[PDB]
């Protein structure tokens, strides 16, 4: 009962290390773009539209 | 270098680069050529709108998905959403990294094929290497045996494993699916008087079943209560104004998973191809079976469905097995998290389909030894 | 040092240290190579489990016995099976250890032969002895006469001896044994319905018969019973659920010892063939055996054998002499326990095939006088 206890836990924790290495490897995809404002109190263009 | 785990997919691209958590880029697989005339000169007008930009400008649009159900019917615009997700998404050539497509089960070897040739010859990878969407979504959940249904958006997949062994003849593949779904939908609507009819309107109606429908767990009993009292009428408001309140209509159309009578299909329901993909099994690996039943795909993220699949199959199977319905909270992108995972190991790191291997075979490669 | 008492037997091997009580480790002697294809990579899949490991990955196997009635038919697998026995379950090397295996009686030369060269060259032990299966259950017993009915799972072998001088004329060796019988059982359990066909389901009928099977005091008087009324009908759980009923399958099974008609072999029962073994000996010895009947092996654990047979062989033999059955409790280990003691005697030290004689005069020494 002992073996196969630890023969299921170690495969279990094989490969729960398998995916969490790669969990753990490239987590940073999640750095993305927030989009905050600043009013922008200073455009001053002309009307020149002729691009569209 | 990395690899690049895409993951075509029905409905959604999923992409992102091999040992991460999550996909980097996810967006609808959608070409949508404009259809009006259009007036205004210099605006800087394109020909055909992909993937997430199509969604904004499809009030003008008439957006066609390239993949119908599973295999692929429109092999320009697949080979224009592959280029948009490796360019424009991910801004990677792929002239420096291997490739791990998706494929789902029982499929026409042409699809397969012809993939494998797009991606040798237009884009020109080092080596690919194409899997079975289920496995990658067994690898996720950390388990090496259980059945696991993969419910996607374009069709439903049970694929049972043990120890490792998957059995071919147990692979049970029904082509209900999310999309059909948004069609009964679309189609139950219109007893209240709410008329959607462009390709353009589908996409409403699929953000309506996401946001408001649920599976219920006794079907009588709800038909019965939202008949009488008005508890369950939620209202939702369209994207310009005009209210509109879903009654029974909520649990109607997620209910044809299990009666694919709803849409004419003969076939058995979610919680029936199950049990009968189990009894296809050995008599000896049944219990294991029984207890480790795997939910992945987009659609069987419906509140209350692991509830009722596992009552409908507590009701077939013997009294005496347990029944357990393993379902993650990441079932969305359990398949991406799967592939990430086998592409991040080094066992696997010698059964890519290198490119000299393809030169000297040809495209029918995929079926031989590299699977 | 000490020796090591192997006793291959057919469908369970037995080994252990001589001097001991009970066999050191147990287990089936099954080798069974995957059948399936297998799609988790990195898994640590082997290609053949053998022992007891493979009666837990049975769902998936193909299990196949290397010995089939006595001889062997498979010598790769056999040679796996005993390094498997030495390395992993007694975990002793070889090179230092004398073995004493076991052999039925009127087997065929070759086999022994290729046994001691496999015992001299592979494993490469420093001496062997090869010991005729009824004897040790002989010792066992702390008898010196006496005739032995080993009915092992193999092959049902019949060894009279008197003073501790066999008596080689009258043999009887018989080919019905445990696997017949599973067999037999397997094929009368579909007169309810219940269908098993993989190698692998024929355990859980080999473990049906264990546990509920019997041997009738009186066949006709228990097939009109059980015909009647119902108190007969045991059920039983199988590895998944769906309980089944044996009725009158459970005496009718463990029957075909004394009336081998039913499987549609020719010889008479094993309540008959030990009256004719007994009669081939001389007239002086026979009240002996008559009062020392022997009862060893695997298949003679049966409920109420002692009795039925006791009945038989009163009925046959004539009214003066008295009948006893030696029935032992130990009978599944008898065998071993046997071999055990004749190991350990002083007396016997002398009588190993020393590995020099067997360069000398190759593996055909055994026939000599090293028996
Ligand atoms: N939160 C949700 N609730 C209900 N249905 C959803 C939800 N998210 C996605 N879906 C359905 O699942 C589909 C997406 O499935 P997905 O797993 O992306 O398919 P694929 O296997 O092609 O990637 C969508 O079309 C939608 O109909
Ligand atoms: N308790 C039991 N009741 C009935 N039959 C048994 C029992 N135990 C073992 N057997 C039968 O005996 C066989 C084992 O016999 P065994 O003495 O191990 O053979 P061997 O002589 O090859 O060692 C099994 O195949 C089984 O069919
Ligand atoms: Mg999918
Ligand atoms: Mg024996």
């Amino acid at each position: 009962l002992g073996t196969r206890a630890k023969e299921s836990l170690d495969l279990r924790a094989h490969l729960k290390q398998v995916k969490k290495e790669d969990i753990e490897k490239e987590n940073r995809e999640v750095g993305d773009w927030r989009k905050n404002i600043d009013a922008l109190s200073g455009m001053e263009g002309r009307k020149k539209k002729f691009e569209g | 270098t990395t690899a690049l785990v895409c993951d075509n997919g029905s409905g959604l691209v999923k992409a992102g680069f091999a040992g991460d958590d999550a996909p980097r880029a996810v967006f609808p697989s959608i070409v949508g050529r404009p259809r009006h005339q259009g007036v205004m000169v210099g605006m800087g007008q394109k020909d055909s709108y992909v993937g997430d930009e199509a969604q904004s400008k499809r009030g003008i649009l008439t957006l066609k998905y390239p993949i119908e159900h599973g295999i692929i019917t429109n092999w320009d615009d697949m080979e224009k959403i592959w280029h948009h997700t490796f360019y424009n998404e991910l801004r990677v050539a792929p002239e420096e990294h291997p490739t791990l497509l998706t494929e789902a089960p029982l499929n026409p070897k042409a699809n397969r094929e012809k993939m494998t040739q797009i991606m040798f010859e237009t884009f020109n990878v080092p080596a690919m290497y194409v899997a079975i969407q289920a496995v990658l979504s067994l690898y996720a959940s950390g388990r090496t045996t259980g059945i696991v249904l993969d419910s996607g958006d374009g069709v439903t997949h049970n694929v049972p494993i043990y120890e490792g062994y998957a059995l071919p003849h147990a692979i049970m593949r029904l082509d209900l699916a999310g999309r059909d779904l948004t069609d009964y939908l679309m189609k139950i609507l219109t007893e209240r008087g709410y008329s959607f009819v462009t390709t353009a309107e589908r996409e409403i109606v699929r953000d309506i079943k996401e946001k408001l429908c649920y599976v219920a767990l006794d079907f009588e009993n709800e038909m019965a209560t939202a008949a009488s009292s008005s508890s369950l009428e939620k209202s939702y408001e369209l994207p310009d104004g005009q209210v509109i309140t879903i009654g029974n209509e909520r649990f109607r159309c997620p209910e044809t998973l299990f009666q694919p009578s709803f849409i004419g299909m003969e076939s058995a329901g979610i919680h029936e191809t199950t049990y009968n993909s189990i009894m296809k099994c050995d008599i000896d690996i049944r219990k294991d079976l029984y207890a480790n039943n795997v939910l992945s795909g987009g659609t069987t993220m419906y509140p209350g469905i692991a509830d009722r699949m596992q009552k409908e199959i507590t009701a077939l199977a013997p009294s005496t097995m347990k029944i357990k319905i393993i379902a993650p909270p990441e079932r969305k992108y359990s398949v991406w998290i799967g592939g990430s995972i086998l592409a991040s190991l080094s066992t696997f790191q010698q059964m890519w389909i290198s490119k000299q291997e393809y030169d000297e075979a040809g495209p029918s490669i995929v079926h031989r030894k590299c699977f």
